[PDB]
Order: C-alpha cells, then structure tokens, then sequence
C-alpha cells in the first residue's frame, strides 16, 4: 500500500570512501566516574511504543527489497535501540554507567540465545554501597526502563549476596556473595535444541487452539493460531528516514500473562518451562550452582507481536505468534545511579574459561546473526 | 490554644490581613475592648449601651447595665481588670462604673464626677486613673477597703504648675513597672508621676515634646516604647528606659505626607512593640496603617473598610484587630486567616506546590514506656503568651436564662 522509500546521495557508496553507512553513534557528554568520560548517545533512535529499531542500509543489488538491515559495532557489544535515554557508555571499557541522579535502567547487548551453549564474562567496575547494577538474561518482551527481574521476560541477580531476581521476588538460592570493583561474573547458559522447543511450543499450539477454547469469536484466534509456525518468520519490516539518516523498525513482542495449562495428569495448572535449561554463574571463576532451570519457552505461541487487531480481523494477513531471528534471550544489563558494568565479548578477553565444546563465545551467534540478517531477507527478496 | 500548635505552622505573621467578621451592630459605637484572652469583646455605644459580645459566634452574650449603673450618657471607654473579670468603663454620664460579670447587670460601685469623661485605664483591678475634663490633674480612683471612699488622689505633685503645660488628658499605666503612670497634658508636656500604692508621688519626667494638644498615649507592653499623638499630625515613638529616673528620645515620627491627615487611635504590638497600627482621620481614609517601628517606614496597608475608622484593638491572643466604624457604628474585624489543608486527611499526605523530581530509591521494584504526664497544662504557645493562668470564663446569667427564652 506504500511505495519504498528511494535512496540518497551518501546512500550510494563507492570503492573509496571509508564512512561507516549506518551513520555513526552520536555521542553526548554525561559525566566524569572510574575516571573515565561516558557517553549517551545523542541522535540515534531508541526502541519505544513497543519497536524494535536498526539502522538500515541501501543495498544497491536488491530489487524487490531496496534494503538490507545491519548493526553498528564491528564486534558484538550492546545495541544501542533498547536502551534508555540517560544510558551512557564510552568507547574506552564499553561499560554502561548512568548518572548518579539516574535510577535502574537496563540495556541489552544485540546478541540473541535461541539454542546451544552461549558462555560470557560481564566485567564490573563501580559498585558501591550507593551505585548497584543488576546482570544476567532477558528477552526481548522485557522493557528497558525497568531493571529486569519483575516479569517472566527476564531474570537476574543482586549485587550483593547475588539474591536471585524474578517476579520482582529476590531468591537466595546461590551461593551468597557481593560485588566489588573488580569481580567478573561469566555465565554458563545451556539452553534447549530449536527442535525440542519447537514441538514443545507447537504443543501449545495444538493445545490452545480448541483444548480451553471450547470474546465474540473463537475461530479467528483459532485461525491466527492454526497459522501458529514453529521457525516460520512473518516481518515486517521497512526502511523510514529519521533525522536525516535511515533505520528500520521492526514489530515488537508485548506483555502477557502466564503460560499455564492443565496436564490432566497431575491436576494442577502446570507451567510452561524449557527443557534441560541452567543458569549458572562464575564468581571469578568459581561456580555457584543453577539459579534457574525453568526458562520461559517462548518462540511462536508465548510471544505477541505488535497486532492490528480490529484491521486485520476485518478481512494478506500476518499472524501474532511469529519468529522474526530477534527472538529469544539475549545479554542483559542493568545500571543503577553510577553502578557500572561492562560486557566481555571474545574468548581473548576471557580469564575464567571452561571447557565444553558445545561453548561458543558471544561474538561467534553474533556472526551467526550477521548470517542469519541477509539470507533469511534474500529468502524473503523472491 | 492548640489549634495553632498544629494548625499548621505559618501562623505568627504578627498582623492580620484579611477582615473577616462585622459585627452589624445597630446602635453606633465609639470604643471596643477585647477581653486579656481572646474571648470577649466589650463595645462601648453612643447610646449608653455597653454590649459585650463573645467573640466565637459573634453575638452577644449579655448587654450590661440593666440592674444598677446603667451608663445614661456615651461611654468614651472601656479597659477591664487583669484577669478579665472587672470591668472598669467611664462613660459621660459623669460615673465611672466598675462592673462585676459575676453579679453581671449590678454595677459594683461608682463614683460621681466633676464633668464628663475622657478615659479610664485600670492599673489594679480596683484601682483605676480617669480624665477629669479639663482638669491639670487626673484623679485616681483608688476603691480602697470601704467601697465609699476612693481617695482621688491629685496626680500631680503639690505646687508643680502645669499652666503653660496643660491639662491631663490621657494616663497609660506602665505595664513593667506598674507604679509609674505616664499622663498627657494639653501643651505637650508629659507628666511621669510614680505612684507608691502613703500617696508620695515623684515628677520623673516632665518635659514639652511639642506644642500640641495630646490626644493619645501608648505604651509597648514590654514599656520599651512609647508613641505619642499630638494634636499636630505627628505620631511621635519614643524609646523609654526606666529603672524612678526615666528618659526619652526620639526614635521616628510618623506623618500623613500625601494627605496630611490627623491621627484617631494608635497600638502597639504585642512582644516589643515592632508594629504600630494608627487609624487616620480625613475623607478617603478608609483604612489602618501599619509601620515597622524600627526602620520607620509604612510596611504594609490593612485595606478592609469603607469610611473612617475611630478606635483600635489588639488582642495578641486572637491576633486580631476590632475598629469601630465613625460612620455607619459596625465594628470591622481584621483576622489571621488560616487556609486549611488536605493534609490533614490522611496521616501520609503531604501538600507539595513544585512538580517535584522524585529521585528513583533501590526497592521500587523489589517486592512505649516513654515519659507520659497528664498533669501539667503548657506553659506557652507560638506566640510566647501567658496560657495557663485560668482566664475569667464568664458566668452565663444562670438567674435570667430561664426566662431569657421569653421575651429577651
């Protein structure tokens, strides 16, 4: 119903010109902590009304796209579209640092944990009795302005005995210890395979279709929900110009309630948890136990896309319960009034390193995003 | 006097601003007097009447002079005792009648005079110091042991001449000393005759000021200052210093520039005399001046009335100011007003008036044997006052309420 977007004048690259295409992070100054000058980013546009945001590039060879979608950084680090406003990060440690006058916010590095064994360290530099920093896992559903840890989109821990944090609730299940100015927390996640999640969430599908459904009409949601795909991707996603550069905006997952479904067996509303999943942290090395191992299952029928409902349901037509490649966990981070944290990306800049093979550093699925971008929408370029 | 202590803080602007009440008083009048505490308010009539009004419903609660001593005449004054029990008023029916509200409508006694009065102004409940027309001394009206005798002592000493002086006109017992009494001539001498309650009395002070003819002597109620009304339009405050051997200087005057007006009534504040209240006197005077009595000059302007204003009160204990009206008789009354609050609907509230900036705390998103007395009331309130020496409640005429349903 719109035409696309035509190209501009530094769309058009040549052989010699060494700029950058997404044009560059703005940065502002914030403030003077860890002796070090942090930086917002000033012109750069932030994930809100439920977006995804990334800043696009005009891909010359593509015809029935125009576009393709890309990342700023060279290697993996924090997106900077979920984020909040007075979120500052500098160039030198990459640790996100708020001010001391600004509260618990929480922002999300670009990578996503969607199956394997992904393994990282968080480098933590200020953390006092009065700045604090909440790290560890959250989805894309979970908002960055609230600290994670107060929904079943995202799970952490304290800085100070590590109190394990979901529902809000802080849990003491670990092993109690406190942060300092120099510790490293690494984080073994073991996550299910994309085929033992994909039946499991076609399960629901099946099971959510008719098994409680028997509102005004139950067919359409059934008919949303037949149309209800494991890996299948339905996105929309398309090129705008915003302060004179060019980015893309991608529907975004919404709130709901909890997974729950009566398993005749036991009689009792029984919840949806992932199979075999661990949430084990390093305290320097040292490990501490399993703090979850009842993740969220989440990729067609857990997760809501942003819907039309009184447009489409009218009627060509997209569908709730989608895959878009953004879906699942990713590295999570939080700051409050100064308290620092910085994330480590490369086994290079890894100390406390274990030994499996199934382990690949979170650089290595960022690549595997990089793959995933450009032929998931050269597929979707026919 | 609790309200205040919680009402909440806010309250001790030291003046009222606001008029509030009016008391539609048909029958003109002349003076008003408060009551020492805050309950009462005496007001002296044109007629003869002497209505007392209870300051809380602002209606009467008895109009004296039924039974005995009514006054026939305009009454010019009223002061009352130190309590608030007697009642001293000098009207010009040539009787002074000191009044009892215990026994309410009898007079207690009076006195009969040489000519109409001027004041009066009660220095010991019985003893009271009343202007005497035209006369170059006041005689004291001591109601000594008998009540037939008061010895009016002449207050002036046995051949000090004031001709060429004047004619006591006013006398302002000094409040801190108790035993001099200050009194106003009509050539602007003042006389300073201390009493030794033997009848000896000392000329502290004689000494012209101005040649005017006095109209009005105040006194602060710490005796630090003293403000003079000469007949010129001047009021002249004083610094005074007694230990016996007293002395003045001038310390301001104070002076209608634009209008050039005559002053009627002049008070003085309550702790030291920071402020003064004077009513002028001319067309377009419609209302009480204030001045700070240090830096001299007009702070602020009590715009409440529509026409002249004649006598003026201050009851600290109210904190508030009662004038007379010259023209139409209704007694205006300034009064703190105190704004209420919804805070006190719940005992968390709180009455912010700037969009604050609420800094974000940690946990938003983490899920008696002490000294108890009932014996001793408080000594003091937000004003520093005398609380808890027992005022003088009135008696209600439990004689006449009986039949006071019919027919008044």
């Amino acid at each position: 119903s719109v035409p696309v977007i035509p190209y501009l004048d530094y769309d058009i690259v040549d052989l010699g010109s060494d700029i950058k295409k997404p044009d560059f992070p703005q940065l502002s100054e914030s403030h003077r902590i860890n002796e070090q000058q942090y930086y917002i980013t000033e012109d750069t546009p932030l994930n809100k009304r439920n977006f995804m945001y990334q800043p696009c590039a005009a891909n010359l060879m593509l015809d029935k796209l125009k576009y393709c979608g890309t990342d700023y950084f060279d290697k993996s680090s924090i997106n900077l579209m979920d984020r909040s406003d007075k979120l500052a990060f500098s160039l030198d440690d990459h640790s996100v640092s708020v001010s001391e006058n600004c509260g618990w916010r929480s922002v999300r590095s670009d990578v996503c944990m969607k199956e394997g064994k992904i393994y990282w360290e968080v480098e933590v530099k200020n953390v006092s009795d009065t700045s604090h920093i909440r790290c560890g896992i959250s989805r894309r559903e979970a908002s960055t302005e609230t600290p994670v840890g107060c929904d079943f989109y995202g799970y952490s821990i304290r800085d100070k005995g590590l109190q394990v944090i979901h529902e809000g609730r802080l849990h003491t299940v670990l092993k109690p210890h406190e942060m300092q100015a120099g510790d490293r927390i690494g984080f073994l996640l073991t996550l299910p395979s994309l085929q033992s999640q994909s039946e499991q969430a076609m399960d629901y599908s099946l099971k959510r279709i008719q098994e409680l459904n028997n509102k005004f009409n139950k067919e359409f949601y059934k008919f949303l929900l037949r149309s209800c795909e494991p890996t299948n991707v339905v996105r929309d996603q398309i090129a705008i110009r915003y302060k004179n550069q060019l980015f893309y905006e991608s529907t975004d997952y919404v709130k709901t309630t909890k997974p729950e479904y009566y398993d005749n067996r036991d009689d009792m509303q029984k919840f949806y948890e992932l199979e075999n999943s661990s949430f084990e942290v390093f305290v320097n090395g040292v490990s501490h136990g399993i703090a979850f191992e009842g993740l969220t299952p989440f990729l067609p029928p857990f997760s809501e896309l942003q819907y039309n409902e009184k447009f489409y349901l009218h009627h060509e037509i997209r569908n709730k319960y989608v895959n878009n490649n953004r879906l699942g966990y990713y590295a999570t981070l939080s700051s409050f009034q100064g308290g620092t944290a910085s994330i480590i990306t490369e086994a290079m800049e890894l100390k406390f390193l274990p030994k499996d093979v199934d382990i690949k550093t979170l650089n290595d699925i960022y690549n595997e995003q990089i793959a995933s971008d450009i032929v998931w929408d050269l597929i979707d370029e026919i | 006097a609790n309200l205040l202590l919680q009402d909440p803080f806010g309250v001790l602007k030291e003046y009222p601003e606001k008029l509030t009440h009016t008391l539609e008083v048909p029958v003109a009048a002349v003076c008003v007097k408060f009551s020492p505490r805050g309950d009462y308010l005496a007001v002296g009539c044109s007629n003869g009447a002497i209505i007392i009004y209870d300051m809380d419903s602002l209606k009467p609660i008895a109009m004296l002079g039924t039974h005995s001593g009514a006054h026939t005449r305009s009454v010019q004054s009223v002061c009352w005792s130190n309590d608030g029990r007697y009642l001293w008023s000098s009207g010009r029916d040539w009787y002074a009648k000191l009044w009892d509200m215990t026994q309410p409508t009898k007079c207690f006694q009076q006195y009969k005079f040489d000519g109409p009065l001027w004041s009066c102004h009660v220095v010991r409940w019985n003893v009271c110091i009343v202007t005497v027309v035209e006369e170059p001394t006041a005689y004291v009206l001591t109601l000594t042991d008998r009540q037939n005798a008061f010895h009016c002592f002449p207050l002036l000493e046995q051949d000090q001449d004031i001709s060429g002086h004047g004619y006591t006109l006013v006398a302002c017992p000094h409040p801190t000393i108790e035993s001099i009494i200050i009194t106003g001539t009509s050539k602007g001498w003042i006389n300073a005759f201390q009493l030794d309650l033997e009848d000896k009395i000392r000329c502290c002070y004689e000494e012209k000021i101005a040649n005017a003819n006095i109209k009005q002597i105040i006194i602060s109620p710490s005796g630090t200052r003293i403000a003079i009304n000469g007949s010129d339009r001047t009021i002249r405050q004083y610094q005074l210093i007694v230990e016996h051997s007293v002395s003045i200087e001038l310390e301001h005057k104070y002076q209608d520039i634009i209008n050039r007006l005559q002053w009627n009534t002049i008070f003085f504040s309550n702790h030291s005399g920071e402020y003064l209240v004077a009513s002028a006197h001319g067309s377009s005077a419609h209302d009480l001046y204030l001045w700070e009595t240090s830096s001299g000059s007009l702070v602020r302007v009590l715009e409440g009335a529509d026409e002249e204003l004649l006598d003026i009160d201050w009851n600290f204990y109210s904190m508030r100011i009662a004038s007379n009206g010259f023209e139409s008789g209704w007694v205006y009354m300034w009064s703190i007003v105190i704004p209420p609050k919804w805070s006190a609907l719940a005992p968390d509230f709180e009455e912010v008036e700037e969009n604050i900036d609420y800094q974000e705390k940690e946990n938003e998103f983490d899920i008696e044997e002490i000294a108890i007395d009932l014996c001793t009331p408080e000594k003091y309130d937000v004003r520093g006052n005398d609380i808890s020496m027992p005022s003088f409640v009135i008696p209600i005429d439990y004689e006449g309420v009986i039949i006071q349903q019919h027919w008044a």
